[PDB]
RNA sequence: CGCGGGGUGGAGCAGCCUGGUAGCUCGUCGGGCUCAUAACCCGAAGGUCGUCGGUUCAAAUCCGGCCCCCGCAACCA
RNA sequence: AAAAUG
RNA sequence: UUGACUGGGGCGGUCGCCUCCUAAAAGGUAACGGAGGCGCCCAAAGGUCCCCUCAGGCGGGACGGAAAUCCGCCGGAGAGCGCAAGGGUAGAAGGGGGCCUGACUGCGAGGCCUGCAAGCCGAGCAGGGGCGAAAGCCGGGCCUAGUGAACCGGUGGUCCCGU
RNA sequence: UCCCCCGUGCCCAUAGCGGCGUGGAACCACCCGUUCCCAUUCCGAACACGGAAGUGAAACGCGCCAGCGCCGAUGGUACUGGGCGGGCGACCGCCUGGGAGAGUAGGUCGGUGCGGGGG
């Protein structure tokens, strides 16, 4: 909700920021394929998450769409497009972790998640933790 | 604080490097570009009563001679609190000027 | 007129008191005392002929010097007057002027202050000096009744060579200055 | 310090007991006691006993 | 204001530009002429 | 989709390109006249000026962002 | 030769 | 006679100049691609010499907002730099003061940029000046926009021509 | 030669901030005064002049400290001149040279010419 905005389309070469590590929850979705994805999609998801298991436990969305997506209205050529109309959207390079879960058993969070991918235009995969971190 | 730096504002080469302090006076013919000093002549560091500035020129006298003697003349005056007032260097010899 | 009780008795009889007191060593250490400045506000410069550069004056006898007319620094529309010239009289007393002037402020002048039970032991707080505020410019011995035309009095801040207001406030209850406990 | 800008000196300095009848000097309110005092509601009952 | 200095007695023009409204009115000032050194040079 | 006009006390109109002063009629309120109501008479009140901000010392007033309101065009195949 | 209703 | 551009033309918008981006780490670089300015202003907002250093934050202070003016620490630049943006900048280009008028005349090595013609920088010499004790600085303004070939005339001036 | 200190330049934060003790014989400063020079939109505060009684408390100088700041490898990757495969495509990968940025280990409360005064 800010700034001087409607910006260039730009592409998504390799994926080098494609691959973080659950930050906080405790299982997560990371994902396989490079993509915009539209708030529409994000919440359309996220509601899912929480909706599979009411009133359960904590639901953590690191991505966050801020790129503005334009679009003319039906016609030719002249000037950008009316722009955002639809909206915005974040840009996910494979192996980004979108969503993660935490505070559930894994038979529910792990389900949950795999819905969630049916929502995102992306393929994704599922991951635990124990992995990386700082310490010694 | 005082950024004075009257100096820096030297650029014709030889610098008299002056020097106040609150009963002997210094003066210093100094070479930028090449950072080294060659003519010198302090206040009490040197002897010479014990009045201010009359010792301000009996110690310049000094740098004159001194100067001269190796071969200097042209150059330009010096020390930024300076404040081109009482401590003076108001002699012959040096074609410094003032 | 050079020397008077107040810078007189620092010497002999608080430095002293606060060597021990407090307990020091050099007496540099100490607690010196060096800058009363009295400054005004006043309010303004408007319309309908403002000079005042009368109250200007005023203050001068109170005092010895003669006041800075202070400028704005910036703008504000709000209340009036904004960008330059405008009016905010300041004066710096230093030793001499400085010592006696508080000598007649600690001995007529805040007496009589209208009412008076004392000072703010909060105003330093803390940090190293002093302050404080008149409303009256009349509470003054120079200065008659038949003479000020409108009050507007103003505030006054005094420095300490020391830090800690605890030194601070014990070489002032001791240089006279009451204190509102 | 400087031209016709201060005003002057003489003995509008150490001239101590300049009149404390100008209102008071270290006179009176010397920060202690003066009229009465205290009202005392109760404390002071001399209806009756 | 397009502005000139004429030296007065004389010839000559600076080509200079006052502000009028802007505390104008009786522009004159040191110049070089050209016959012989400096004069002034007026308005006009 | 594009142009251009307009949102100001309760209603209907000014004031805005020429920045600091909100004007008019109607109605609301109080007091008179009258047996009483109208009418008539005297005297008052009442406006975040559509909104979210920008420039300025200062924005009804100037510059952009939408929200309803009104008009004009939207033609050749 | 004259300034509505209840 | 009733312009051109134009993802056909008309309608609409635009047409020169400045600043970011696009622009792919020298320059340069398109599109009816994204986003803002200019068609002026300073007689001090210009010279030079001499001084001063900001904005904020935290306390403390009569009237006193949440910054009126004071005092005290902390604060290297986030202020300032006439107006857009950018670069630059306090070891000043910023704030104040005293004298001034180089917002000169004659010129101009050597370059930048470039199809042309335009635009830009410029040391130095001469003359006669300003400020400074001096070294020195001074041919307008922290810098880039604030502008228009020729032709035709108008006002002056002058060594020239004048059937 | 090696110490101490007053001027100065250079490297341009590994010299910074903040702590902790020290130094006054010299130097330096603060101090002593405002008659003269010259001073502050008001203040000798700052500029300035004349003096040296007192001090090392301020400030500066010199040491020690890692808590903040600054520096900072090696490895390893990202990306990439050049060359080149797979797949329908979205994209994935190899060969040959270059090679960060972050982060780790760790480093740092300086270094260094010139001229002076003192043992």
């Amino acid at each position: 909700r800010m700034k001087y905005r409607k910006q260039q389309r730009g592409r998504l070469k390799g994926a080098t920021k494609g691959g973080d590590y659950v930050a906080f929850g405790d299982y997560g979705l990371v994902a396989l394929e490079p993509a915009w994805i539209t708030a529409q999609q994000i919440e359309a998801a996220r509601v899912a998450m929480v909706r599979h298991f009411r009133r359960g436990g904590k639901i953590f969305i690191r991505i966050f769409p801020d790129k503005p997506y334009t679009k003319k209205p039906l016609e030719v050529r002249m000037g950008k497009g009316k722009g955002n109309v639809e909206g915005y959207v974040a840009v996910v390079k494979p192996g980004r972790v979108m969503f993660e879960v935490a505070g559930v058993t894994e038979e529910q969070a792990m389900e949950a998640l795999r819905i969630a991918g049916h929502k995102l235009p992306i393929k994704t995969k599922i991951v635990r933790r124990d992995a990386y971190d700082e310490a010694q | 604080k005082f950024r004075v730096r009257n100096r820096i504002k030297r650029t014709g080469r030889l610098r008299l490097s002056v020097f106040r302090s609150l009963k002997h006076i210094y003066a210093q013919i100094i070479d930028d570009e090449k950072g080294v000093t060659l003519v010198s002549a302090s206040s009490l560091a040197l002897k010479l009563k014990g009045n201010k500035t009359e010792v301000a020129r009996q110690v310049g006298r000094a740098l004159a001679e001194k100067a001269l003697a190796l071969g200097i003349k042209q150059v330009a005056f010096d020390r930024g609190p300076y404040k081109y007032h009482g401590r003076v260097k108001a002699l012959a010899e040096g074609a410094r000027e003032g | 007129p050079l020397d008077v009780a107040l810078k007189r008795k620092y010497y002999e009889e608080v430095r002293p008191e606060l060597i021990r007191r407090f307990g020091y060593q050099n007496v540099w250490e100490v607690p010196r005392l060096e800058k009363v400045v009295i400054n005004q506000g006043l309010g303004e410069a408007k319309e309908d002929a403002r000079i005042l550069e009368k109250a200007a004056q005023e203050l001068a006898l109170i005092t010895g010097q003669k006041p800075a007319v202070t400028r704005a620094k910036k703008s504000i529309s709000n209340f009036k007057l904004r960008k330059g010239m405008p009016i905010g009289l300041r004066v710096t007393l230093r030793r001499d002027r400085m010592w006696i002037f508080l000598e007649k402020l600690l001995n007529v002048a805040l007496p009589r202050i209208r009412d008076f039970r004392g000072l703010n032991p909060n105003s330093f707080d803390g940090r190293g000096n002093y302050n404080l505020g008149l409303r009256e410019q009349l509470i003054f011995p120079e200065i008659t009744y038949d003479m000020v035309d409108a009050l507007r009095g103003m505030d006054i801040a005094v420095v300490t060579t020391a830090e800690t207001d605890e030194e601070a406030r014990a070489l002032l209850e001791l240089l006279g200055f009451p204190f509102r406990k | 310090m400087k031209e016709g800008i201060h005003p002057k000196l003489v003995p509008a300095r150490i001239i101590c007991g300049c009149g404390n009848v100008i209102e008071t000097y270290s006179t009176k309110p010397e920060i202690y006691v003066e009229v009465c005092s205290k009202c005392h509601p109760f404390y002071t009952g001399q209806q009756r006993f | 204001l397009l502005l000139e200095c004429t030296e007065c007695k004389r010839r000559n023009y600076a080509t200079e530009k006052n502000k009028r409204n802007t505390p104008n009115k009786l522009e004159l000032r040191k110049y070089c002429p050209w016959c012989r050194k400096h004069t002034v040079h007026r308005e006009v």
